[PDB]
């Protein structure tokens, strides 16, 4: 279609999907502690403020 | 108080129109050329 | 590059106003009102309520918490809660794989909010569109007025949190798909 190729390549990533698994670990490192910040600095302001 | 609220919906929409005509924007900007 | 980087920017700094955005019309009760042709004052949100006391308009009384699902008045306001809860997980979940930008590739992670960002707002669009059926409940037809029903405003009145949630809805779109297309570009 016009724009971009194949309509699934433009919307997914099916190309090529393996090695990411591996760097799991290095991913997680710094994913958790930003989805535990955010977690935390909604939570208290939503409890603290907007209530 | 009045129970009015004609107020409140125009500047919410004002304030939701000019984001979106930020964002729009932005993605008028790249995808031009 | 220097124009995809800045855009990419922007597109970060609106996505966390959506965020923003989203946690306050689900946390503020400020969806719908009362007009002078109402019984008593009041407004009710997605799970909390306020309603007036006596003849008088002051002094009214707040009842309704998403944890305490027993003081919810309805099923499609637990459904439309829930709905827009997921929505927030959702775009939480990009803010958070923000930090995945460091590591995987760029294309990668703004394919994987695009997606997600699209699924955050069609949560969103499903629980604004289940909301308006949970007005046949006693509560809300006391506050409003005997008219009030599935999908009948009534005599109630409209207040800033739900068309604020309609702009949420618009934006989420629009950024799925800036989402998609920065995904699609600076990667040849
Ligand atoms: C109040 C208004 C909001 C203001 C706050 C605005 C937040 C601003 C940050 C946006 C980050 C996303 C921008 C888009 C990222 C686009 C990608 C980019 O910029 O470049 C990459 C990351 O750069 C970077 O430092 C970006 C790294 C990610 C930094 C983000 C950390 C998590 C943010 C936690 C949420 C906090 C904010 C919201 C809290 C409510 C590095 O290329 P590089 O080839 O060298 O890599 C090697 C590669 O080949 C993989 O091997
Ligand atoms: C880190 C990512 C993946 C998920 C984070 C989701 C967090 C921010 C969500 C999950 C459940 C949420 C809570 C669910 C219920 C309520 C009660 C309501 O009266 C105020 C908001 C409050 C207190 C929410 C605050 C935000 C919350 C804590
Ligand atoms: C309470 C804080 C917990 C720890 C937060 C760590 C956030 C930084 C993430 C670091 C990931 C990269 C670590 C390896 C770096 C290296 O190559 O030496
Ligand atoms: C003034 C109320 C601000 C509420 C912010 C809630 C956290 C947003 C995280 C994106």
């Amino acid at each position: 279609c016009l724009d971009g190729k194949d309509c699934a390549s433009f919307f997914c990533c099916f190309e090529d999907c393996h090695i990411r698994i591996a760097k799991m670990d290095s991913y997680a490192r710094i994913f958790f502690p930003t989805a535990f910040c955010l977690f935390n600095l909604v939570y208290w302001v939503s409890y603290l403020y907007l209530g | 108080d009045s129970r009015d609220y004609s107020t409140e919906l125009s500047v919410t929409v004002a304030v939701g129109a000019s984001l979106l005509f930020l964002n729009i924007l932005a993605f008028a900007a790249l995808y031009y050329k | 590059m220097r124009n995809s980087r800045a855009i990419g920017v922007l597109w970060a700094i609106f996505t966390i106003c959506f965020a923003i955005i989203n946690v306050v019309v689900f946390i503020q009760p400020y969806w719908v009102g009362d007009s002078v042709s109402t019984p008593k004052p009041g407004y009710f949100g997605l799970f909390h309520y306020c309603v007036g006391s006596g003849l008088a308009g002051r002094e009214l009384t707040c009842r309704g918490s998403f944890t305490d699902f027993s003081t919810i008045p309805s099923s499609a306001f637990k459904a439309a809660a829930f709905f827009v809860l997921l929505s927030m997980v959702l775009i939480l979940g990009c803010i958070t794989c923000f930090s995945l930008f460091f590591f995987c590739n760029t294309a990668t992670v703004y394919k994987i909010c695009a997606w997600m960002q699209l699924l955050a707002a069609l949560c969103l669009v499903l629980g604004c569109m289940i909301f308006p059926d949970g007005w046949d409940a006693e509560t809300i037809r006391d506050m409003c007025g005997a008219k009030t029903g599935k999908y009948s405003l009534g005599d109630c009145s409209v207040r800033w949190a739900y068309i604020l949630a309609i702009i949420g809805i618009l934006n989420a779109l629009i950024l799925s798909f800036l989402a998609f297309v920065l995904g699609n570009r600076q990667t040849d």
